[PDB]
């Protein structure tokens, strides 16, 4: 399915499987890194760096 | 010979067309979960010391 910004507030969307439940978890996300931008998906292991850094990586990869 | 108001209706029927819900199967993903990165079998050292 395709959901919108206002339609997403009234529905449960698991990220990883085994997070899906029976009554809860109406939907599920395609990939776990769907939340991140195209450039933020080019930073390696962004999960183990602190966030002000990864945000900095996005501005330095464009210079 | 004209039209006059008749007795008030005693009830109302509202019709709509509706289909039903299927069973909950919740088939989340084709190849599901985040499959883990892993070891290539055997591998072997690709480097040796001198001497």
């Amino acid at each position: 399915e395709l959901i919108g910004t206002m339609e997403q507030i009234f529905m449960n969307v698991a990220i990883f499987e085994d997070e899906v439940f029976a009554g809860v978890t109406t939907h599920q996300e395609l990939f776990p890194h769907s939340l991140l931008s195209v450039i933020a998906n080019f930073i390696p292991f962004s999960d183990h760096n602190q966030s002000p850094r990864n945000m900095y990586q996005c501005q330095m990869g464009k210079q | 010979g004209g039209l006059t108001c008749a007795s008030a209706p005693q009830g109302t029927l509202r019709i709509l067309e509706g289909p039903q819900q299927s069973l909950s199967g919740s088939p989340l993903q084709p190849i599901p979960a985040s499959p883990p990165p892993q070891i290539p079998p055997g591998l072997r050292p690709r480097f040796c010391a001198f001497g």
